């Protein structure tokens, strides 16, 4: 994005720790890094950094 | 609340005028106010 976010980003902003939130949130993540194993699968998805240089796990 | 109901009046020396908020129409065959909200109830 402008802000350099991924999708990966996206969905650790979107949270809010909240029950059915953070259900939602965990499927899809999950989902999406699986989903990234069988499309180009040479690159790591959670390496991605913004303009800020922080990664979903640093971002979280 | 209290005050803000009180100084809302003004000064005994210079009495101000007081206005409404929002506006809409009857909404079908209503001086209304927005209120936005996030929720994630179950869509």
């Amino acid at each position: 994005d402008s802000l350099g976010n991924t999708v990966l980003h996206a969905l650790v902003m979107i949270a809010d720790n909240s029950p059915e939130n953070s259900a939602l949130v965990i499927h899809m993540y999950d989902g999406l890094l699986q989903m990234g194993a069988r499309l180009c699968p040479t690159v790591q998805l959670e390496e991605i950094s913004n303009h800020q240089g922080l990664t979903p796990l640093k971002l979280a | 609340a209290i005050s803000v109901l009180e100084m809302e009046n003004g000064y005994w020396w210079c009495r101000r005028k007081k206005h409404r908020e929002g506006r809409l129409l009857k909404v079908g065959t209503r001086w209304c106010f927005r209120v936005e909200e996030v929720n994630w109830a179950a869509w």
